């Protein structure tokens, strides 16, 4: 029921590059790349999500420092195909 | 010039004490060997052998579950402490209830900013990576900086970077720690300080030693920083034997010993048969010279076509009636992976891969309690402490009364009603309704 207003503030995240702990609206972006009740954004607005997932997972030059991937990784821990947005995108 | 333990320099306590860690850290190069070879890698020769991946994944698998159980018990984000008030002093501050009132409000947004802290810091992430060199290793350190800018998680040190030497009683009496950082990338006073001597190249890695050691006229720890034998400047600092920022951990405790030693040590026999079976059984379907199998529906498609020689005609049949026996044929295929049954059920009931009172609490809550209680008086107890010191003395806590409020960690299990109308329901109705068709 919000899609125009969920599309102003990830415009303005990816603008501002707002991907590290302590910067605006951090929490609910987390949310968005990792729990299911986020269902209907993927729905919604997948192209976004695709950039937010850009933004959020690589980290340029454990085996994730190899990979270059950030330590919070274990958000993902027992793998499977449900831990990410990426079956429904 | 120094006195006390300090007399020699940080770099000779560390040299001298280097000898009897040697032993420790075989053990833990051992360990990580058959687990996760990057969680202690010590092999010199990289350039001709890896990380070497096993065949068998339970040591990896065993390990990672261990840790996430442990963190668990430990850390979980249900209020795991507690402010108390001592019965002396309550019984004074119970004569009006503005008092307790104006007291436990203090008390309540403090908690609430120990959690806070815990949680705004991150510390949830260093202390799973702790758990995992505990498991494999035995020991490790942990030091808590100064505020300083917006976010402040923890650093934490490897058995190979540090030593640590204790009395009878297991009172730490002095650490060193070794810390590395290229010339040009240290600070500029630093920089400035290194003018004297060789000429360093920029990316010229530099040896820094940190010396905690124990005071005698004073209650107190003291601190210093060296290089190449000299104080650097400015580092220096004391600790009150009640809040030192540097915290040393054991997971099993002896005593006469400066270090703990490893769980998984009883069982490093088990994982090296184990991996020794699995390449067996990987040559034995390698060297095979023959292929057999077998038709299903009752021989109704005729294979007499296939015994008489001609090689350019075909079977009716489907990959829905057709197998084939490519290990199960080899001869001692069944006992190889029987003995394979045998060593993993040890494994994973060590691992934790699993009359009206239930017996599972006699490793859910006994097993685990003791070394639970133990990371509560050698992990939780210190940090919580010097948590607390910390934040009065950044002014972000009050200074309520030190003889009435005493910190506690309440080991044990949560509340229950909340949980199975949430984690049993809610959230099993939100996954469950998300993923319906389209």
């Amino acid at each position: 029921m919000i899609k125009p207003e969920m599309e102003e503030v990830l415009v303005k995240v990816l603008k501002n590059r707002w991907k590290e702990h302590g910067t605006p609206y951090f929490d609910l972006m987390t949310l968005i790349l990792t729990d299911l009740d986020s269902y209907p954004v993927w729905a919604s607005l997948p192209e976004y999500v695709l950039q937010l997932a850009d933004l959020f997972w690589y980290r340029p030059l454990d085996i994730e420092d190899e990979f270059g991937l950030f330590r919070s990784h274990h958000d993902y821990y027992p793998e499977s195909p449900y831990q990410t947005p990426i079956y429904w995108l | 010039k120094r006195e006390g333990f300090a007399e020699n320099g940080a770099k000779a306590v560390y040299d001298a004490l280097k000898n009897d860690r040697n032993s420790y850290e075989t053990r833990a190069e051992n360990c990580a060997k058959y687990t996760i070879p990057s969680l202690f890698p010590k092999d010199s020769d990289n350039a001709s052998t890896d990380y070497t991946t096993p065949w068998q994944a339970v040591g990896a698998r065993g390990l990672n579950n261990l840790a996430s159980k442990l963190m668990l018990a430990l850390f979980p984000m249900q209020t795991w402490m507690k402010l108390t008030i001592s019965e002396f002093e309550a019984k004074q501050l119970v004569a009006q209830p503005a008092e307790l009132a104006k007291v436990e409000e203090g008390l309540s947004m403090v908690e609430r900013i120990l959690m806070n802290y815990i949680e705004s810091n991150s510390y949830r992430v260093t202390l799973f990576e702790t758990l995992k060199q505990l498991v494999v290793a035995g020991n490790a350190l942990l030091y808590i900086p100064e505020p300083e800018g917006a976010y402040n998680p923890m650093k934490l040190y490897r058995l190979s970077s540090y030593v640590v030497q204790r009395d009878a009683f297991g009172t730490v009496l002095q650490i060193v720690t070794l810390d590395k950082t290229a010339y040009a990338a240290l600070p500029e006073d630093v920089r400035n300080a290194m003018d004297s001597g060789q000429e360093h190249k920029g990316d010229e890695m530099i040896d820094v030693y940190t010396h905690i050691y124990l005071d005698e006229e004073s209650g107190e720890y003291l601190k210093y920083e060296e290089i190449d034998g000299v104080e650097v400047d400015g580092t220096d600092a004391s600790y009150p034997v009640d809040a030192c920022p540097y915290i040393p951990v054991r997971m099993v405790r002896i005593d006469g010993e400066s270090y703990g030693r490893s769980y998984c040590e009883e069982y490093l026999g088990d994982l090296r048969s184990l991996e020794n079976l699995q390449e067996a059984i990987v040559k034995m379907s390698m060297i095979s010279a023959k292929v057999i199998g077998l038709v299903n529906p009752a021989g109704i498609t005729q294979v007499r076509r296939l015994t008489k020689a001609q090689t350019g005609d075909f079977v009716s049949g489907r990959p829905e009636d057709i197998s084939f026996l490519q290990l199960e044929k080899a001869a001692d295929f069944s006992v190889a992976k029987a003995v394979s049954e045998q060593i993993e059920g040890r494994l994973s009931y060590a691992f934790m891969l699993n009359e009206e009172i239930r017996y599972v609490a006699s490793e859910l809550e006994d097993t685990l309690g003791g070394v639970y209680s133990i990371l509560s008086q050698e992990l939780q107890l210190p940090m919580v402490r010097v948590l607390l010191k910390q934040l009065q003395a950044t002014n972000q806590i009050p200074e309520l009364p030190k003889e009435a409020v005493e910190p506690t960690i309440s080991t044990g299990m949560e509340a229950l009603g909340r949980g199975q109308d949430l984690d049993k329901l809610e959230r099993c109705i939100a996954a469950w309704s998300a993923l319906a068709p389209m």
